[PDB]
């Protein structure tokens, strides 16, 4: 039902 | 001045959801420099910009990335565009047109027009009095409009002559049966 | 990289000065729906689709406020090196044949857009025009540039002309792409 988005990973 | 960052993510599908390979790049300005391929299950430095986050991302949430390989890809192919994107089906209009004004022996040129169809899965061919013309046929690659729907143009070098039936053949998935559509002198 | 269909789901842009970003899903080179940043909303271009998939666009919100994150801290480690501006590529054509007095739509292609900064917009008989005009988001390339289109709605009449004027750091001069019904 709810599509998903691919996390963005934040840096250091 | 401008200063500008990147993340584009890529879920590259093959036959249905079995060669499922996914990707996520990290781009600064126009260049990329870090990047996680399923194919190679875990991050990597593109340029030395990303030596400094390598370790970093792998330590942190590689479980998780590879996770939505399935929980973001194979389950979006599945539960959303299975019933969406892979149904649409748009049929194309075609249509004949000559580029110059009809005369009886002079060379002009006949313009199929196929438009507004979706996919882009599309075969275009031109017959004259009922046999595959394999001469002066050319036409323009697939054109996308932006907007889910593409359009080609398929051109035949000819010269009308009277009694000469010239047909355009068209067949899309959206089609229980081909289209044709007739042109005579 | 070959493949039978190929998602996008989540490409970020965030670019300074500006806090400028944008959040898209794309889907076979088309775009699926951007979010809209200030109303907090997941804009469909197919609104059909909206009906049987959804979007929460927490999502968005999240992944931009990461790019805000991500830049600087990228700009600083590369001793703040500024995008180099393109100059972009504009051309015009139909949705569909024109006919005389038949609906129609002119679609204006920009490629080669770097950075995603633009200004896209239309002449009618070389007066401007706002009404029947649309325009999608900021499409990714292979070269990590971009491209987009606008479309204008227009009823096709002998004597008509019509530009599509592009607007970019990249241009010394507006570009102009004129068309008319031949
Ligand atoms: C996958 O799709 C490609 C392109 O349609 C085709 O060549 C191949 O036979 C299909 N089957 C495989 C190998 O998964
Ligand atoms: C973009 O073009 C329009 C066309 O009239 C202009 O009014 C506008 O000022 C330009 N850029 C912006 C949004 O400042
Ligand atoms: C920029 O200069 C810093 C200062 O030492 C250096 O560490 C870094 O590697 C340089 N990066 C580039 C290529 O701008």
């Amino acid at each position: 039902s709810r599509g998903g988005a691919s996390q963005y990973r934040p840096s250091q | 001045r401008h200063f500008v960052v990147q993340f584009q993510p890529f879920c590259y599908f093959t036959n249905g959801t079995q060669r499922i390979r996914y990707v996520t790049r990290y781009i600064y300005n126009r260049e990329e420099y870090l990047r996680f391929d399923s194919d190679v299950g875990e991050y990597r430095a593109v340029t030395e910009l990303g030596r400094p986050d390598a370790e970093y991302y792998n330590k942190q949430y590689l479980e998780r990335t590879r996770a939505e390989l399935d929980t973001v890809c194979r389950y979006n192919y599945e539960e959303t565009e299975v019933p969406t994107s892979l149904r649409r089906l748009e049929q194309p209009n075609v249509v004949i047109s000559l580029s110059r004004t009809e005369a009886l022996n002079h060379h002009n040129t006949l313009v199929c027009s196929v438009t507004d169809f979706y996919p882009a899965k599309i075969k275009v061919r031109w017959f004259r009095n009922g046999q595959e013309e394999t001469v002066g046929v050319s036409s323009t690659q697939l054109i996308r409009n932006g907007d889910w729907t593409f359009q080609v143009l398929v051109m035949l070098e000819m010269t009308p002559r009277r009694g000469e039936v010239y047909t355009c053949h068209v067949e899309h998935p959206s089609l229980k049966s081909p289209i044709t559509v007739e042109w005579r002198a | 990289i070959e493949a039978d269909h190929v998602g996008s789901y989540g490409i970020v842009v965030y670019q300074s000065p500006g806090d400028i970003g944008q959040y898209t899903f794309e889907f076979d080179g088309d775009e699926l729906f951007y979010v809209d940043l200030d109303k907090k909303e997941t804009i469909w271009m197919l609104p059909e689709f909206a009906q049987l998939r959804s979007f929460d666009p927490q999502g968005g919100l999240q992944n931009i406020a990461t790019g805000k994150h991500n830049l600087g801290v990228l700009t600083k480690r590369s001793n703040s090196t500024p995008a180099t501006n393109e100059a972009p590529q504009a051309t015009v054509f139909p949705k569909s044949p024109v006919l005389l007095g038949q609906p129609n739509t002119l679609i204006c292609f920009v490629d080669n857009i770097f950075p995603p900064v633009i200004n896209i917009t239309w002449l009618r008989n070389s007066k401007s025009v706002a009404d029947g005009v649309y325009e999608t988001s900021f499409f990714v390339n292979r070269d990590y540039s971009f491209h987009k289109l606008s479309y204008l709605t227009f009823i096709p009449s002998d004597d008509d002309i019509y530009d599509c004027k592009v607007e970019h750091w990249g241009l010394e001069e507006p570009v102009l792409k004129h068309w008319e019904p031949e």
